[PDB]
């Protein structure tokens, strides 16, 4: 009866016959659409699947949640099959989910499923924090900007056919030359401006279809959480400064600092703690050189090669190749000598040698002609042999041999749900993607990015898996409704980031295993001395900002710093030759901070003379240097560059391995890519000819009759090596990666037009890129930056090396009625504090159901909600003054929010002016909620999550100095070259150089990566002659209208750097931090 | 990038002199057929003539010409003007009346913008009233600032000498 099961279900073939059959099921289902066999292979697998439940189910049977799901997605389908019933899409749906087995059937991953889902009960705190936090500041957002992005420029005064889903009131409302949505502007003095002859107006529609609006709760919440994932996030930052001031700006600052960092921090952290509780519970041999040298010749004479290239240095590089391998097949038969091979065969690097030999001469002789060209990409491979020489990457490369056993399981697991989202997806939504194509794509086509077939929805996941889910998102939204759209994908971005962030704490894991003499020598030391030219020092410094367009407008301001130059010249003068007369001459020079010092003099001097001729002009661009004056002066810099120097300088011996697996990945480009991205354009509008027009390039280029045609090259290729560094950079920050990929699936042969996605398979190049040049490199640095901050926490101890020794007692002192008014008795009782908290959180979700678009029945039914919240808040206040100070100062902070709550509802005595705004006071009474994060009054998680930003907040004050003296460095540069400017792409009117506060939100969203490509390819306008070198600009001594790409390549490529390293030591200091309190 | 400057109101006999004038467009992406007007500057009628714009430049076929020249800008986003050899006659008022077409296709708006500034052009200039205080005031203070070191390189030292 149930005796025989056994000598099956445990018996090794049961498992591999059902794993065969599901891996047999999981390929034909979607690797296939080759139909007249689906009728036949499912009623088979019906068959094995039935043969499966009615053994194990005799043996035991829901005793494993695993069986829950073999069973009744089973019994639904046989439900089905043979019964009236034919919900035939729904029952294909549920067949995807049998790909989930493979975890079941690998006990290694079931198990480490297991205790991740284990894990997991640790992070309830914190998502609960994190909603918390979202819903206050979408109440805020809704505070702040409903409504606005309504604006329009309406045609005043009013006088008296296509795709249905395109069409445009252009008639009504004004539109830029090729965007989809009317232009948005505001009444405020700095927001956008109208064209004349219109008026601003609140009408319409929203953008996005509507998606992208604060005019209800929910919306801004999906904004808010968009913020949080920083995705795509500037052109939200460019409609909301067009609907209103740049004073909104303070807003997006303070969430990204809040969301983007602190919150990912103590995620982060949890994980890292959790990995470790999980962890815890578990014949001329000598003779080198010349081979040495012989290698790295030939490693350079793969590096010149390029396009276009003449046949009298081709030939050249080609010789080159024959005779490195008439060394490397002299030297093997050599090596072959020592006796016998038996051991030749036996060292791991022959194995490897002799595959580059076998495969140097085969491309020899009989794969001149006639052999196919990919056989030449494996030449890379040569620049591996340098590696037997150098320790470190034998090291790393050892020490990822020793962490195989591990790796594997959670790789497998990834590529288990990254395979069973793509299925599950294609079949959920695939028909809508073609049913309603006419809204996703005009001339009704489907776009580059959907989920009709299962390599595009693969795609789709690996791009969400990158973040970029919003843009697809709209879509989704766009074609299958909402309801069904957000779920999937909010199912994917949650388990996809846990997945992928548990797997990169594991690689690091892996890794980390004539007495005037004394006079001046006391003058010079005096504090009233240091504080006077700290003071001169920060004058110098913030005069640079006013040096913008306004120069010549500002007409007095312009003398007056004309003089004070040659005043702050005059006292930095005489502060050198007085510490020359005092510390003695030599001892000057030794000292490394008066050397920068004697710079900056320098500096002073030749700017000065400069002026005064106009063939020296140029030296007047020197005194941008001046800030650096601030960085030795004040003690609070100069320890925040020796721990940056202590903790980041050693990661040059590693930083090298990754230069070289990029320049692998570079000429591995440039062999593939190179020459083949030209393109035929209509020279006015910039969209291409179809390859049924202009195939070829003599087309594009005929004699004269018809010749409204441009031949043209791509802004970013793959041409040579430098312009291959450049584009696999800008891939590996995520921005514009998109329209190089394009550019590269689009490609065919060197004068050939560009067809649209003829071989779609090169994504497998980016994707190896972005797998092995980008996610284990950034692994490998973080993990030495981590050894050695733990090295110098231990040299010293210290609460930190980011802090000077007057902090640390800061740090430390941080760390640490008779007269029958008996109301004493009563307002401390724990019954009126708990009816104070009951009042807050109604409050706040009485307001929660407020809307934009509100009936005035409602409207007036909040008002006096609000009014009689600020009445009960009044009377609280009276009945605390009777039991009693003003000296507690939460209690100072509730009776200014009272004091301005009532002067706000009823303003001046409730009928004295107007102009006081609706809902400021809403968010007065909401401020007070505050109070829901205090130790002993409110969730004891909120305090305990929030107590390592109170123990860090002097490093951090630091370093956010320290990037904000940088900032201010290359914001000044900029403002001095990139004005003028022609507005273009990621340059506007919001975004660009021509004063102080646009170039620093320039450089906020460069440190940000919110899309610095769009500002390079402004710059880049002098590429092909879009610009006016002579141009007359009014009001201004400055003639002409150009960029200069190789000022402006340098320029963003050293902040990125710079920004990059502050911003990880930043992160590190936080982490550390929570790891050391979550250690009680 | 453009920027609106008020013209100098003060000219040297013997000199040229630029009666610069700018005038900006709210969006700098459109595109307009401008004219350009600048009028008499006399004791009398100053309305009657001085150099006109319409498709191409145009002679004033009167005697307030040749001591001229077109210093504006291509695209007539600024229109100065530059007068030669000013002498004692030449004075008073000068006017400018710019006047703009948009066409978008749908309502072809029209506006327009006087600007007039004075002139007399003295016998010689004097200096610049700022550019002589500010220099008096930049002295005095870099005499101060030198006479407060040295003191203090009296008391120091004579306290230093025991
Ligand atoms: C119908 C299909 O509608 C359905 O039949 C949906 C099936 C519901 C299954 C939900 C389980 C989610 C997987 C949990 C993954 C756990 C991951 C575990 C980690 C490895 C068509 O929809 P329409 O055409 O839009 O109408
Ligand atoms: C000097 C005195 C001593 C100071 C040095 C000591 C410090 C040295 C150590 C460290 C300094 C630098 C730290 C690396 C941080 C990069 C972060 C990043 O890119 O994001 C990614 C990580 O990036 C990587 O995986 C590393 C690869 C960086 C190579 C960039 C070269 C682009 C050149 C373009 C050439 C174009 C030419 C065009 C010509 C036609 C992931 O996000
Ligand atoms: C399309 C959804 C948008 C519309 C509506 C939004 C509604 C709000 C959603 C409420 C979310 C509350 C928690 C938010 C946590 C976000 C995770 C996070 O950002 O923290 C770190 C990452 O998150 C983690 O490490 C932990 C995430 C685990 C949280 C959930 C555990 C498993 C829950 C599975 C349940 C399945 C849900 C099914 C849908 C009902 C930082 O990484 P990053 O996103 O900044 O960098 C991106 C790199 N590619
Ligand atoms: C022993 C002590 C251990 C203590 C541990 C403490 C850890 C300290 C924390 C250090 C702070 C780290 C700063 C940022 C961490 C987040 C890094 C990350 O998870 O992903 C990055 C990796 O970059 C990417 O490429 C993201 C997309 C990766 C695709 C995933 C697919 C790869 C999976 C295939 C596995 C095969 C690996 C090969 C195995 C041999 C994304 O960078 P970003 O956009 O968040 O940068 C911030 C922007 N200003
Ligand atoms: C650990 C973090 C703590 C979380 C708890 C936060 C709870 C605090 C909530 C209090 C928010 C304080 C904002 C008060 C600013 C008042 C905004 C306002 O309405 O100003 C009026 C005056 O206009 C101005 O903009 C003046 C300059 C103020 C703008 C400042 C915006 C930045 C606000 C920063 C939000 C961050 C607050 C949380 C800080 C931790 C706008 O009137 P309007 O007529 O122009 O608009 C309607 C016409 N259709
Ligand atoms: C000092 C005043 C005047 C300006 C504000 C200084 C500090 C707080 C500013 C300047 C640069 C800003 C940072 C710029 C970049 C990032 C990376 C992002 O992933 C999280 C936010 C974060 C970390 C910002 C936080 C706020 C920030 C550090
Ligand atoms: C309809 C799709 C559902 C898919 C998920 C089904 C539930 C899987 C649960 C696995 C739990 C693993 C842990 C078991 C207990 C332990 O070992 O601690
Ligand atoms: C932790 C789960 C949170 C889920 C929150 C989902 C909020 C995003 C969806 C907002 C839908 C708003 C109403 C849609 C219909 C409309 O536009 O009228
Ligand atoms: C491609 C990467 C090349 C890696 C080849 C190196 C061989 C690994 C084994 C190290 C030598 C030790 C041994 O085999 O005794
Ligand atoms: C956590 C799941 C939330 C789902 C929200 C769907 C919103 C539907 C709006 C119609
Ligand atoms: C204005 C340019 C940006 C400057 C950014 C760095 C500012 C550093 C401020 C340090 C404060 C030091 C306080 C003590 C000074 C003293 O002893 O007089
Ligand atoms: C760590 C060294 C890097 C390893 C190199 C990985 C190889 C990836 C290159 C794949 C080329 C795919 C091109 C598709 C065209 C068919
Ligand atoms: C969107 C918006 O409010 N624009 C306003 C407009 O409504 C108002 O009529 C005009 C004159 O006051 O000022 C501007
Ligand atoms: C005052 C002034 O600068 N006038 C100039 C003029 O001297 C010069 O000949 C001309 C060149 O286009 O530009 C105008
Ligand atoms: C200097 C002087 O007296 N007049 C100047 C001179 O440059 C010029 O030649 C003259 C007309 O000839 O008008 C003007
Ligand atoms: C493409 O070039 C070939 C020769 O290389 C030529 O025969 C053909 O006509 C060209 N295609 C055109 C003109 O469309
Ligand atoms: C320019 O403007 C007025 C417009 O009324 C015009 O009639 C006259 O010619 C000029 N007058 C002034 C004061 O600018």
């Amino acid at each position: 009866i149930r005796r025989t099961t056994i000598k099956v279900l445990v018996h090794p073939f049961f498992q591999l016959f059902i794993l065969i059959s599901v891996l047999i099921d999981c390929v034909f289902m979607s690797l296939t659409n080759l139909p007249k066999w689906r009728p036949v292979l499912e009623n088979t697998l019906l068959g094995i699947y039935t043969f499966e439940i009615l053994v194990k189910l005799f043996a035991r049977f829901l005793g494993d949640p695993w069986n829950w799901l073999d069973f009744s997605v089973t019994v639904f389908e046989v439900i089905i099959r043979y019964s009236p019933l034919d919900f035939i899409p729904t029952l294909q749906t549920a067949r995807t989910l049998r790909i989930l087995k493979i975890i079941p059937l690998n006990q290694g991953l079931k198990s480490l499923v297991g205790v991740l889902i284990h894990c997991l009960k640790q992070l309830i705190g914190v998502i609960i924090l994190t909603l918390f936090f979202l819903s206050i500041f979408s109440l805020i957002g809704m505070g702040l900007f409903m409504g606005n992005l309504k604006h329009k420029c309406f045609r005043w005064p009013q006088e008296n056919t296509g795709n249905p889903y395109y069409i445009r009131e252009t008639e009504n409302f004004y539109y830029l030359e090729g965007e989809r949505y009317a232009l948005l502007c505001g009444n405020r003095t700095d927001a956008g401006q109208c064209p004349e002859g219109y008026v601003c107006v609140k009408a319409g529609i929203n953008p996005d279809q509507g998606f992208t609006n604060f005019d209800s709760f929910g919306w801004a919440l999906f904004a808010l959480f968009r913020l949080m994932a920083q995705d795509y996030p500037e052109v939200l930052y460019h409609q909301i400064l067009y609907a209103s001031g740049k004073v909104y700006m303070i807003f997006f600052v303070v969430v990204s600092f809040l969301f983007s960092f602190y919150m990912a921090s103590l995620f982060l952290g949890i994980l890292a703690m959790a990995y470790e509780e999980e962890k815890q519970r578990v014949m001329a041999p000598f003779t080198d050189l010349f081979l040495i040298i012989c290698i790295i010749l030939n490693v350079c004479f793969l590096t010149l090669e390029h396009y276009p290239m003449s046949k009298q240095t081709n030939t050249l590089l080609n010789i080159g190749n024959l005779v490195f391998i008439g060394i490397f097949t002299a030297e093997m038969i050599f090596k072959i000598i020592a006796m016998h091979p038996y051991g030749y065969f036996q060292v791991g690097w022959n194995i490897f040698d002799s595959m580059i030999v076998f495969h140097g001469l085969i491309e020899l002789c009989l794969a001149n002609v006639a052999g196919m060209a990919l056989l030449r990409l494996f030449r890379m491979l040569r620049i591996f042999k340098l590696g037997k020489y150098w320790p470190t990457f034998q090291i790393l490369m050892w020490s990822l041999s020793n962490s195989w056993v591990a790796l594997k399981d959670l790789v497998l697991l990834l590529f288990t749900f990254i395979f069973f989202s793509a299925a599950f997806g294609m079949k959920l939504f695939g028909k809508n993607y073609e049913e309603f194509v006419c809204h996703i794509d005009k001339d009704c086509q489907l776009p580059r990015w959907h989920m009709h077939d299962f390599f595009h929805s693969f795609l789709n996941v690996f791009r969400i898996l990158c973040g970029e889910w919003v843009e697809t998102l709209w879509d989704c939204m766009e074609v299958a409704g909402q309801s069904w759209c957000i779920p999937f994908y909010l199912m994917v971005i949650l388990i996809g980031n846990l997945l992928v962030l548990y797997l990169f704490l594991a690689l690091v894991s892996s890794f980390s295993s004539q007495n005037i003499r004394k006079t001046c020598c006391k003058i010079v030391e005096n504090n009233w001395f240091k504080c006077f030219i700290g003071l001169v020092t920060l004058l110098s410094t913030g005069t640079l900002a006013f040096e913008d367009i306004y120069m010549d407008q500002r007409k007095t301001i312009k003398i007056l710093l004309e003089y004070a130059d040659m005043i702050f010249t005059y006292i930095f003068i005489l502060e050198m030759l007085l510490k020359w007369m005092a510390y003695g001459f030599k001892a000057y020079f030794s000292n490394g901070w008066y050397r920068l010092d004697f710079v900056v003099v320098i500096v002073f001097c030749l700017s000065l003379i400069g002026k005064t001729r106009e063939e020296l002009k140029p030296l007047i661009s020197m005194k941008f240097l001046r800030p650096l004056r601030v960085l030795s002066q004040f003690e609070r810099m100069k320890v925040v560059v020796r721990a940056l120097i202590k903790t980041t300088l050693p990661t040059l011996n590693v930083f090298l391995v990754c230069l070289m697996i990029w320049l692998i990945f570079s000429i591995m480009g440039v062999d593939l890519f190179a020459g083949r991205f030209y393109e035929c354009i209509d020279p006015t509008s910039g969209e291409r000819f179809p390859s049924s027009e202009v195939m070829n390039k003599s087309r594009c280029e005929s004699l004269l009759f018809n010749e409204s045609m441009l031949w043209e090259n791509a802004k970013m290729n793959f041409d040579n090596v430098g312009n291959g560094f450049l584009s696999l950079l800008q891939v590996a920050t995520f921005n514009g990666w998109i329209t190089i990929m394009n550019s590269a699936i689009d490609s065919v042969a060197v004068n050939i037009q560009p067809h649209f996605e003829v071989n779609i398979y090169m994504y497998c190049y980016f994707i190896n890129f972005i797998i092995f040049g980008v996610f284990l490199p950034l692994s490998m640095l973080i993990t030495v930056i981590i050894d050695n901050f733990n090295k110098h926490k231990i040299k010293l101890g210290g609460s930190n090396i980011f802090i000077t020794v007057k902090q640390r007692k800061q740090y430390r002192r941080l760390k640490k009625n008779k007269l029958q008014g008996f109301i004493f008795d009563v307002v401390t009782s724990q019954a009126f504090n708990v009816i104070v908290m009951v009042l807050i959180c109604f409050q706040a979700i009485a307001m929660m159901i407020d809307t934009d678009v509100q009936s005035l029945q409602m409207s007036i039914a909040l008002y006096w909600i609000n009014s009689i919240f600020v009445m009960l808040y009044t009377m609280e206040c009276i009945l605390k003054l009777i039991a009693f100070y003003f000296t507690i100062a939460w209690n100072i902070f509730d009776f200014m929010v009272v004091i301005f709550s009532i002067t706000g509802l009823c303003l001046p005595m409730t009928v004295g002016s107007y102009l006081v705004p609706p809902s400021l006071v809403q968010l007065i009474l909401l401020s007070r909620i505050i109070h829901m994060l205090r130790l002993g009054k409110g969730p004891k998680v909120f305090h305990n999550l929030m107590l390592p930003l109170m123990l860090s907040l002097p490093a951090l004050l630091n370093i956010i100095l320290l990037i904000f003296l940088v900032m201010f460095i290359y914001a000044v540069f900029g403002m001095y070259n990139f004005a003028y400017v022609k507005k273009e792409a990621g340059i506007n009117d919001v975004s660009n150089f021509e004063t102080f506060g646009n170039s620093m939100l320039c450089l906020f969203q460069v440190a940000i990566f919110a899309g610095w490509d769009g500002m390079l390819d402004a710059i880049f306008n002098s590429k092909w002659s879009d610009c006016d070198p002579d141009k007359i600009n009014p009001g201004t001594q400055v003639r002409g209208d150009c960029g200069n790409p190789s000022v402006g390549i340098f320029y963003f490529v050293s902040y990125i750097l710079i920004s990059w390293l502050i911003i990880v030591n930043m992160y590190i200091v936080v982490v550390m931090e929570f790891l050391n309190i979550a250690s009680k | 990038v453009c920027v609106e400057v008020p013209s100098e109101t003060e000219a040297v006999q013997g000199n040229p002199m630029k009666l610069r004038c700018i005038s900006c467009m709210k969006r700098e992406e459109v595109e307009a057929t401008t004219v350009v007007e600048w009028f008499y500057r006399p004791e009398g009628g100053k309305d009657f003539l001085i150099y006109e714009y319409r498709n191409g430049h145009q002679e004033v076929e009167s005697p307030f010409q040749g001591r001229l020249q077109w210093n504006g800008s291509k695209d007539l986003q600024d229109v100065s003007i530059t007068v030669l050899n000013v002498t004692l006659n030449d004075s008073g008022l000068y006017t400018c009346n710019v006047s703009r077409e948009f066409e978008f296709e749908a309502h072809r708006p029209f506006v327009k913008t006087t600007r007039l500034i004075p002139l007399r052009v003295t016998e010689e200039a004097g200096e610049d009233f700022t550019s002589v205080v500010s220099e008096i005031m930049m002295y005095i203070l870099l005499v101060f600032l030198t006479l407060w070191l040295l003191i203090e390189m009296i008391y120091c030292y004579r306290k230093v000498s025991k």
